[PDB]
């Protein structure tokens, strides 16, 4: 029939249910209306979370057990085209598939963060050097000295 | 700005939760000797008179009942129960002979065995319609009104298992080893027998792993060249087998050496994955929860690799146990989903609970909380008509004791507002579990006030730092219930006073643990 | 045993002797001994037979008989109960107790364990007490007025072994009243100790099985990885971790003495390996019989530097047993030194017999039939010394049937004359040793026979050959008595009838072994 994903905030999203158990957690918490409470997710990032459901209904996923299959497969342009977001909301989704166990989400989801991740320019990781600690002043002294030659 | 004694005090939750929560509420028994009777003419005129009070069509109505309501049960120990209704038939027919063979005398063991699990998961409604009240309490001299509801199905359980044992001890079952004791043990089991004698459970647990290895079966694959009787012979005793490793690894611990499970469902081994999934799936479903529960004990993390690999055999038998058939015309068939659906539950919520302390992963509370709430839901689902009797399987103890333990433990230490709604659930739930688990229930609620208490005295005293290591009482009083109780679990004091005459010999905080020690002390969920 | 027309080639004897070292377990370890073919549906068993029967076995034996049996014990079998339960002279105060409270209602369980140990300590007094001392002790006219045999006899024809047995019983049934299943305790292990000096392992093989089962049990309860005493402890503690590691040393023994197919739960396995200080002697000596007789039921035959290394440790051992003072008046340390003088012999005796087997060393038969004078000599030296008592223990049943079979063996084959001269002393010897092995000793007797009879089989019968292959009569007759054998100890048919209403469904070369089946059976060794 329908269940309900209730939210963190509070709001109620009747989701169809052969779509909503794309969720592994709620196709498994099915096994006892029906709500049940997802509570680190906004409204908006729920709401994101199952039009993607809304679309991917009918597609087929890898067998969450491969090496080629799930790491060499290219997003979707819909999944590309869906994604172009705030960075913050973007890793809010990634969280909100994690949580709900949607793997094929936190696949195509999370691919973007590879593919921003490299393809950065080199100015900007010489930039980022130490945002993070990660060395002694000493050592960060040694590191700038060993390349100073160049630039 | 925040709590940074935490991790090391879920790490120290990792320790008190074996000592506590498995050994020492379930598998302690303190028994001194100089007090303890011994005697052959108290229990020698007690099992005649608890042989005497069931009659031929009470037990066909218990036999009944169990072929209707129990198949999750006997039917991996003792096979289908109509091959078992011409046992009952031979028990009535040889009860006024004065010469018994042992061939006889182990059905009738293993049919008291089968009577004492029926008495266990049986309704007082039902009970009611069978039995007597008061023949009962005319013979062992009680308070008159104390009806089953009130604590004395217990009472009958227990003396039903202690008649069995007494039929297999006039089998000289030591020196006739045979399958039937291990049935009978396996019949057993599924009450709560293993948690009334602890010392004597772990010594038939023994002797079912002595009778089982005499075979000398490591392959339970019907091999090419077999006889067509031995074939199914070896079928059935591989079934015995996986049964006998799940109701094996639920009383490991210090008073339980010889251990029959070897075998291992991730990642040597000798004897997994050559059986066919029938009832192993209650065994794949448990050596999944002793990969997580062999760091309890041990003091190293577990790698996450190990820890995702669970994470995915928890999803596969997810999708396994909703591949059953839907018998809805049997009711052993639901009992037999709430079982594999409880086991799994629970294997979740032990995973994601050590996700919470070990590493602290992606929204792992949550999933705590979750899977706390999915036990909540698959125990007070339930209380509905015809499916009320479900709740009285021991591993909804075990989990229940270890869920309310461990939300009672993270509600002294972290002030939230989900913790504290589902501990009140759960408090709510554990003052509405059946009554016949008798004084282990009390033992639960009991534990469950005294780190209510411990809250109390935490928001008290103010924490002490030093820098380094902080301090506090409740600290103290968390480190020294774990000493108490392996004080009690070291057998090395009975021991120097068993070998003869040998004797044995060996501020601010102080008072508040004393006092609290004295007012709430650990010892009193032994007995 | 073996690796148309007849032939005088000798290729049968290297496979043959190879097939001596499977011969030798499946008959004169497994099928001798070890083997109790039991019938479930045609034994009798209860509580009514047997408790009354224990109360007049405990009312024969009056107060002051039992203090000359603890003499006897504490001046004449000092080798015996040290490895258990150290001291006999600690164990006076616990026999005055006993024939105190013997007159209460109701006994506590450490009383019923001290009444085990020492009635335990009373069928070890039973069993070597010789039949003049046993006559002067007990009386015979009651034992037959209650049994109803044949008042004629005396002790020496088959009586003091019924009330060996009896008494044996007697310790059983006071464990039995501890429920020593549910209570673990040390006065267990030290009781089956004191009864695994006699032959109680060998007239009830399963049920010794059981109790070696619960007593590794009951060892590994107290979780000891280490038996040296530190300085840190309590010196309480010390002396019970001394006690433990010379009860563990004794009970490692006995593990490897019942070390059948009916006995799969090992303590040994805890152990390294070779490769106060005269319990420790026979422990080692006992170890390296181990390492030797390990290689009987597997194919592997052992490298040279492993017999050569036991053989440097075997002489430096031999150095240490005949470095052993010993004063002629105090007859302890005499059955000290035949203990070891005779173990050291046996293992002297089974070692070149490997190297006579498994790699035929040149100048290897002469140490052989050395040993064997050396184990004769020892043997009937106690004839000639009044110690007639050092004959009965259970080492001098296992070792001369190992000897007489193996020298019986060897004479059907390769004939030589001292080889003759040798057979004839064992023989002579075998129908020479004490009535108290009772049954064992009659199949001896009956398998030297058949042994004999069976080189009349050899002689009158010509050997056959197929080039590579040899055919014989005896060849495959000595292929059947391993057959039936490991027929007999396959308890899948005990399986079968324990699983319910499953019933099982199953030229002259052949006409010469079935007549001498038929004549000779081979199933006439077992009970
Ligand atoms: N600033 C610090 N050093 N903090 C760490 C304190 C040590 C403490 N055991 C943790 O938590
Ligand atoms: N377990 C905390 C606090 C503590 C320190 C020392 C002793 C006891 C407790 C850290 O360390
Ligand atoms: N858990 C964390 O890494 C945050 C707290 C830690 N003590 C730092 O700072
Ligand atoms: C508890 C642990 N010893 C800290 O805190
Ligand atoms: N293990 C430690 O000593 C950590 C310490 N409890 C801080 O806080
Ligand atoms: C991890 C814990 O030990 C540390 N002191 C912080 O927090
Ligand atoms: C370092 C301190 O803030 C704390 N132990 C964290 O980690």
């Amino acid at each position: 029939s329908n269940v309900v994903l209730v939210s963190g905030e509070g709001e109620r999203f009747t989701v169809d249910k052969k779509i909503a158990e794309r969720s592994l957690l709620l196709k498994n918490y099915l096994n006892d209306e029906i709500v049940m409470p997802v509570p680190n997710v906004r409204s908006s990032v729920l709401q994101k979370v199952i039009e993607w459901a809304e679309h991917h209904r009918d597609s087929n996923f890898p067998d969450e057990d491969d090496d080629d299959s799930r790491k060499s497969a290219p997003v979707d342009s819909w999944d590309r085209e869906f994604l172009k977001v705030d960075q913050e909301m973007l890793y809010e989704i990634i969280l909100a598939a994690n949580y709900l166990n949607i793997k094929p989400l936190l696949d195509a989801g999370c691919k973007v963060v590879a593919e921003m991740i490299r393809g950065r320019s080199p100015e900007e990781i010489r930039r980022t050097f130490n945002i993070v600690n990660d060395f002694t002043p000493e050592e960060e002294a040694a590191i700038r000295r060993e390349n100073e030659w160049a630039e | 700005s925040s709590k940074e004694y935490l991790p090391d005090l879920l790490l120290f939750w990792q320790n008190y939760e074996y000592w506590i929560t498995n050994i020492g509420l379930y598998k302690t028994k303190q028994r001194d000797l100089t007090r303890t009777p011994a005697n052959l003419d108290t229990d020698t005129e007690e099992c005649m008179f608890w042989m005497n009070y069931l009659q031929k069509d009470q037990s066909f109505q218990l036999m009944n009942f169990a072929m209707e309501n129990l198949g999750a049960l006997y039917f991996g120990s003792i096979g289908d129960i109509s091959e078992l209704y011409l046992r009952v038939e031979q028990y009535w027919d040889r009860r006024a002979d004065k010469n018994h063979s042992v061939d006889g005398k182990y059905w009738d063991a293993l049919i008291w065995s089968v009577f004492t699990m029926c008495i266990y998961y049986m309704p007082v409604e039902k009970l009611a319609e069978i039995f007597s009240v008061y023949p009962l309490h005319e013979y062992l001299g009680s308070n008159k009104r104390l009806n089953w509801e009130d604590g004395m199905q217990l009472v009958m359980c227990q003396n039903f298992a202690r008649c069995s044992l007494f039929q297999l001890k006039q089998c000289d079952f030591m020196a006739h080893p045979d399958i039937r004791l291990v049935q009978a043990y396996l019949i057993l089991a599924t009450t709560t027998f293993p948690y009334d004698e602890p010392l004597l459970a772990n010594s038939l647990l023994t002797q079912c792993i002595h009778t089982f290895k005499n075979f000398h079966v490591d392959d339970f694959r019907p091999l090419l060249n077999d006889d067509p009787v031995e074939s199914i012979a070896k079928v059935t005793l591989g079934r015995i087998f996986y049964r006998l490793c799940g109701c094996d690894y639920l009383q490991s611990g210090p008073r339980k050496p010889i251990a029959l499970h070897t075998e291992v469902s991730s990642l040597n081994v000798d004897v997994y994955r050559e059986e066919n999934s029938t009832e192993v799936l209650y065994w794949k479903i448990i050596s999944l929860d002793r990969d997580l529960d062999q760091y309890l004990n041990k003091s190293s993390k577990p790698p996450l690799k190990t820890l995702d690999a669970i994470r995915r055999e928890l999803d596969i038998f997810q999708y396994k146990v909703d591949s059953l058939e839907e018998d809805f015309r049997s009711n052993n068939s639901r009992f037999q989903k709430f079982i594999a659906l409880f086991q799994i539950s629970t294997v979740s919520w032990k995973l994601f609970k050590m996700y919470l302390i070990y590493y602290d992963t992606a929204d792992s509370l949550l999933k705590v909380i979750h899977y706390s709430k999915v036990i909540i839901s698959l125990i007070v689902n339930n209380f509905h008509a015809k499916s009320e009797f479900f709740n009285r399987h021991p591993m909804v103890m075990q989990t229940i004791t270890r869920v309310v333990s461990f939300i009672s433990f993270y509600q002294i230490f972290v002030e939230s507002a989900a913790v504290k709604q589902l501990l009140v659930d759960l408090t709510e739930l554990t003052a509405n579990l059946p009554t016949i688990f008798g004084s282990k229930l009390d033992k639960l609620v009991y534990l469950t006030e005294r780190l209510s208490k411990l809250k109390l005295l935490w928001d008290k005293v103010q924490l002490l730092d030093s820098g380094d290591s902080f301090y506090h009482p409740v600290f103290k009083i968390l480190q020294n219930d774990i000493k108490i109780i392996e004080l009690k679990n070291d057998e090395m004091f009975s021991l120097i006073k068993g070998l003869g005459s040998l004797v044995p010999l060996n501020s601010d905080f102080r008072t508040i643990v004393e006092e609290f020690q004295s007012e709430y002390n650990i010892s009193d969920i032994l007995s």
